[PDB]
C-alpha cells in the first residue's frame, strides 16, 4: 500500500451481501451510524469521515508464518494436492 | 502288493492341495486400513497434534 489512501465513507459499502452478518450504515454528511450484527452479537458505533481516513495510516502488512518457507509450503501443498 | 491298491496320492499331498494357500484373516483388513487411516487422521483432521494444515497453507498473521 502507498503512504496516502483516499477511500472511506464515500462510495462505501452501505449494506452486507450475505445473511451471515448483517451490516447497516446510516450516512449523514459528517458521520455515519454503522450497525453490525453477526451471530448473536450486535455492535453499533459512530465512524467519522475522518476516522476511516486515519485507518490506513499505520498499515497492517500481513505475512505468512510458514513451517519452513512460503515457497516450500506451496510445493508441499501441491504434492498434497 | 497290497500297497498298490491303496490310494497312491498321499495324505500329505491331499493336505497341500486342499490347503494350498494360507487364507486371509477377517481382521487383517481392519488392522491394516486402520493403521493407514490413522495417518489420514494425523495429517488431515484439524484436531490432530500433527496436522499438515499449517505446513501446506501457512497462516496469515
Amino acid at each position: 500500500l502507498t503512504t496516502f489512501t483516499f477511500s472511506g465513507l464515500q462510495d462505501a459499502p452501505v449494506a452486507a451481501l450475505s445473511g451471515s452478518i448483517k451490516l447497516n450504515v446510516a450516512a449523514k454528511a459528517g458521520k455515519a451510524e454503522v450497525t453490525v450484527a453477526a451471530g448473536a452479537a450486535k455492535a453499533a458505533t459512530q465512524v467519522s469521515a475522518a476516522a476511516l481516513r486515519k485507518l490506513s495510516g499505520s498499515k497492517i502488512s500481513l505475512a505468512e508464518v510458514a513451517r519452513i518457507s512460503v515457497l516450500h509450503s506451496s510445493i508441499q501443498n501441491y504434492l498434497l494436492s | 502288493d497290497r500297497v498298490l491298491s491303496l490310494p497312491a496320492v498321499s495324505k500329505n499331498q491331499v493336505l497341500e492341495n486342499v490347503f494350498h494357500t494360507a487364507p486371509k484373516a477377517p481382521v487383517e483388513h481392519l488392522e491394516k486400513m486402520v493403521s493407514a487411516n490413522s495417518k489420514v487422521y494425523d495429517a488431515l483432521n484439524l484436531q490432530s497434534k500433527r496436522v499438515l494444515i499449517w505446513q501446506v497453507k501457512p497462516a496469515l498473521f
